[PDB]
């Protein structure tokens, strides 16, 4: 009922919004048609059953990343090189294209909404990082700071001009776009994922291609834990005030760590790669994960 | 008019995507063969057991389409040289898998990136693939003019960009490629897709690249400017490079997104076509040379071998050569016979090597324009060409045996000559044995007789050319020295090459030669100032000749007689390529050696390192007397 018939096998993204509804993005990474879809599940526990979802749509190409923009809006990094804005209709039954802008020269790998919800930054295999105005539907700035593919960008929580980026050039860049030279490098195995601490302006975690999660202060080297046996694909801080850290990986496992990076939960529910994780806003110890095994898993995290 | 593909990293439906692209005007599509984000495990459970089709079906296109329309791209996550062991092994397995599928589909080419310094494992896996089964995909190594690290914006506050003149720095990407193709042993299946950026290096850097096997030049949409009307176009510097690349019939690839959104798309192509329809047109020499570009031939030995009818015909259809012989003889007839003496003085002219007679008609043409009188002898040893002469003799002429079927070194001449006229020169001047042939005819030149030509001088210049080094290896033959191919010269319209230093004179011969020894043997040392990091693969040879006074022929490129077809350069190879640094001197030594039966060249490099002596004792190459 409402949308396209067959949601694609390779689950890339899952993100809860305020009211507890589940945003799913997917790609087909094999078979005749290499494309993508978006889904809203106003009931998580049903997903990923197409029939028993609230809205969904076909994208021209694969979904490599996406993020919620406020409540109505979905921001998508495409294989086509385009950044796309889609929005829910008033009835949250339909997902309509607001813009599809082909500005990158290769796959858009990573996308992140700034502080204010008015602007976003994308990173690409084209090696460039780009700052968008979402109302004016234009690129405001374009930066070739890196020397290789951009793996991840992550907007600061509270400052529109600040975000982190990391790349296969072995650089983690801390950006402030109010300086003439906006980027600064921070000390490797290749960095593969980035999250800001939700309660410290000053702090962040990064995952490396070798399975290590690292805690970094701007103010200060590091603290580290060998958490995974391969690439750390994602780091998402839980919504609690002393928050947990969810780590996911190509080793097909999810771990949840404390602020000292000691292990609390481990799940092997997935049979392929774990692509994304999002914590319930209703139940701060529900954690939802998705993977290329097409499973949406609902873990109760002990807290 | 010009051949071009479209590079995409996103292909939702192969058929719709190919059709859009065929419509735009492109000839082929470089695309991924597995989805560029579909990372695969080969070792660790449970992701190694991922079900399902690993990629899309061979059945989506015809075999004809796979074979002609599609260049494959290695998956961008494949990192055979990663410092993580697990990634190195997954990447090894994944590279063999994608290469094997490319071979399975019969793709004509496959693109692999050289985007860093250390590609040892990439090299070693591609080498193993090449030595596994029966497949003939070309490998296009995608290498930037400028490393990404060197064209980054200077926006990192605590890691500034190396500012001043960094000299081996913007040659880093050539050393990436050179290390790689040396690891793979100069395999003929491994060529270059040269990726052009917003900025360009030295004319010298771009010079080295044009001695390398470039099959494709990659043009990003981003490096194009806009004109008034809103169409895409290029800097005058980027236009220069296109013009040089078109002079290697390389394929053009357009990569990145459409950036001219008022103007349709195919306009990037339209503009390459525009540049292509608008180069200076081939000169007479360039039109005739088309087809012969880096084709190696055996130098003719017209002394030892009786030339074919059709060989003479190419040497005859060279008007500028015979035009210059006509003038040289004219100027000679005027210096020899004063105006009072005009009708009493018959000058005795002998053509030595008359073939089918064009120097004879040149001698006649000369005599009418100088209005002096001549008595003509034509000496030819090739009895086949003697038939052509003796028929022309019995049909035209009617007066005098004219034609004498004889070796000019045996012939008893009725009479001494005022002038001997000959064209016994090859690509290296003296390599058809002009010196020996004229020394043996000299005795019937009058004590004040003139030889036309009076002089010739060979020239040499060191070169780089990895195509020309492979054409030479390809000359390996069963039942001889496995290295004999490198110890002999080749007449070759040198095309895909780099001249490393200016030609300098090697051997000079004068006629007549009244030194009481003659001694046509020779030893010459030559010092070549170099100014790039390069490989020496061999020496180009050229020559110049004085016919009479200031009337000359040249194939030395800086003095090349214009529109003259008869002679292409010669190439002397070396067995092992020799690294040369900017500032270094190439020292080369040439000998012209002989016995009573044979003449040959031996040659050695003595700086900046020694080669072996090449062709010692003519063990691999002789010119028969
Ligand atoms: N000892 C001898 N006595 C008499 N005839 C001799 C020799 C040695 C060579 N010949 C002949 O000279 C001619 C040279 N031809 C004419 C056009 C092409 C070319 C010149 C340019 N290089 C390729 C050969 C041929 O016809 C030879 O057969």
């Amino acid at each position: 009922p409402n949308a396209p018939a067959c949601m694609e096998r390779q689950l890339e993204a899952a993100r809860y919004r305020s009211d507890g509804a589940l945003l799913l993005g997917a790609s087909s990474l094999s078979g005749r048609c290499w494309a993508g879809s978006l889904w809203l599940f106003k009931d998580p526990c049903a997903a990923p059953n197409e029939g028993f979802c609230s809205a969904g749509v076909q994208t021209e190409a694969g979904v490599a990343d996406l993020t919620w923009v406020g409540e109505r809006g979905i921001l998508v990094a495409s294989d086509s090189g385009a950044v796309e804005l889609w929005e829910l209709d008033e009835n949250e039954t339909l997902i309509v294209s607001k813009f599809c802008k082909y500005e990158h020269d290769d796959i858009v790998s990573t996308v992140s909404v700034l502080s204010s919800g008015t602007q976003a930054v994308s990173g690409s295999k084209d090696i460039c990082i780009k700052v968008w105005d979402l109302a004016q539907q234009v690129v405001l700035s374009s930066y070739r700071a890196h020397a290789a593919q951009v793996t991840c960008v992550a907007a600061s929580p509270h400052k529109d001009s600040v975000f982190l980026s990391c790349s296969e050039d072995n650089r983690i860049l801390l950006w402030d776009t109010r300086c003439p030279k906006p980027a600064s490098q921070i000390g490797g195995y290749l960095p593969t994922s980035l999250a800001w601490h939700p309660q410290q302006s000053e702090v962040f975690v990064f995952g490396d291609e070798n399975g290590t999660v690292s805690l970094v202060d701007t103010k200060s080297c590091v603290l580290s834990s060998a958490v995974h046996s391969q690439c750390v694909t994602g780091l998402v801080f839980s919504p609690h005030s002393v928050p947990f850290l969810a780590s996911l990986s190509e080793d097909c496992s999810l771990a949840v760590l404390d602020s000292s990076l000691s292990e609390l939960f481990r799940s092997q529910a997935h049979r392929d790669f774990v692509r994304d994780a999002t914590w319930s806003p209703l139940n701060h110890s529900l954690l939802t994960t998705v993977g290329w095994d097409h499973q949406v898993v609902h873990h109760v995290v002990p807290t | 008019r010009v051949s071009s593909g479209r590079d995409l990293n996103c292909v939702p439906e192969i058929a719709d995507t190919l059709g859009a692209v065929a419509k735009q005007g492109f000839d082929f599509l470089c695309m991924p063969v597995f989805h560029p984000r579909f990372k695969r495990e080969f070792i660790q459970e449970p992701a190694k057991n991922r079900p399902g089709p690993q990629t899309r079906s061979d059945l989506l296109l015809s075999g004809r389409d796979w074979n002609t329309l599609i260049v494959g791209k290695l998956s961008p996550w494949i990192r055979p040289d990663s410092k993580v062991e697990k990634i190195r092994r997954n990447s090894e397995a994944a590279m063999l898998q994608e290469l094997n599928f490319g071979a399975y589909l019969g793709l004509p080419a496959f693109l692999l990136p050289l985007n860093q310094e250390d590609n040892t494992n990439l090299a070693r896996v591609l080498t193993n693939h090449i030595h596994t089964g029966h497949h003939s995909s070309m490998f296009w190594m995608r290498v930037p003019l400028v490393a990404p690290e060197d064209l980054r914006d200077d926006i990192i506050e605590n890691a500034p960009t190396t500012h001043t003149e960094e000299y081996s720095g913007e040659e880093k990407t050539w050393m990436w490629w050179h290390n790689f193709r040396t690891l793979c042993d100069y395999s003929k299946r491994i060529a270059v897709a040269l990726e052009i950026g917003a900025d360009l290096p030295s004319n010298h850097v771009i010079d080295r690249w044009l001695g390398e096997p470039i099959k494709a030049a990659i043009l990003p949409t981003s490096i194009f400017l806009t004109n008034k009307k809103g169409f895409p176009v290029l800097s005058k510097m980027h236009q220069r490079l296109i013009f040089r690349l078109l002079k290697l019939e390389v394929q053009f690839i357009i990569t990145g997104t459409n950036h001219h959104s008022e103007k349709e798309f195919c306009s990037y192509l339209q503009y390459l076509e525009y540049l292509s329809q608008n180069r200076p047109p081939p000169n007479a020499y360039e039109l005739f040379a088309k087809g012969y570009e880096d084709y190696l031939q055996s130098p003719l030995q017209p002394l030892m071998d009786n030339l074919e009818s059709q060989t003479y015909e190419v040497f005859e259809k060279d008007p500028i050569k015979y035009s210059q012989y006509q003038q040289a003889i004219y100027k000679c007839l005027l210096d020899r016979v004063p105006e009072e003496e005009k009708d009493t003085n018959v000058q005795v002219l002998m053509v030595l090597g008359a073939g089918r007679g064009p120097l004879v008609n040149a001698s006649l043409r000369a005599a009418k324009q100088a209005d002096r009188r001549i008595k003509l002898y034509a000496v030819e040893k090739n009895p086949n060409a003697v038939v052509t002469l003796e028929n022309w003799q019995f049909e035209e002429w009617g007066s005098q045996v004219t034609v004498v079927s004889s070796d000019m070194r045996e012939w008893v001449a009725p009479e001494k000559a005022d002038i001997i006229v000959s064209e016994l020169l090859g690509s290296f001047a003296d390599n058809e044995l002009s010196p020996e042939c004229l020394d043996g005819a000299q005795h019937f030149l009058k004590d004040d007789g003139v030889s036309i030509p009076g002089e010739y001088t060979s020239f040499l210049a060191p070169i780089s050319s990895s195509k020309l080094y492979n054409e030479v290896r390809a000359c390996r033959e069963k039942d001889r020295d496995p290295e004999a191919q490198f110890e002999m010269p080749y007449v070759v319209r040198l095309h895909n090459f780099h001249q490393l230093s200016a030609p300098q004179p090697c051997f000079t011969f004068s006629h007549p030669n009244r030194d009481p020894m003659i001694d046509n043997n020779r030893y010459c040392t030559l010092e070549f100032p170099v100014e790039v990091n390069t490989v020496l693969h061999g020496f180009a040879g050229y020559f110049e000749t004085v016919l009479y006074q200031d009337i000359t022929l040249s194939i030395r490129p800086e003095t090349h007689s214009p529109g003259m077809f008869s002679w292409f350069p010669i190439l002397f190879p070396i067995k092992q390529p020799i690294t040369v640094r900017e500032g270094q001197t190439i020292c080369v030594r040439f000998w012209r050696c002989s016995n009573s039966k044979k003449v040959w060249y031996e040659w050695a490099v003595t700086a900046p390192v020694c080669s072996a002596i090449h062709n010692p004792t003519g063990r691999s190459y002789t010119i028969g007397l």
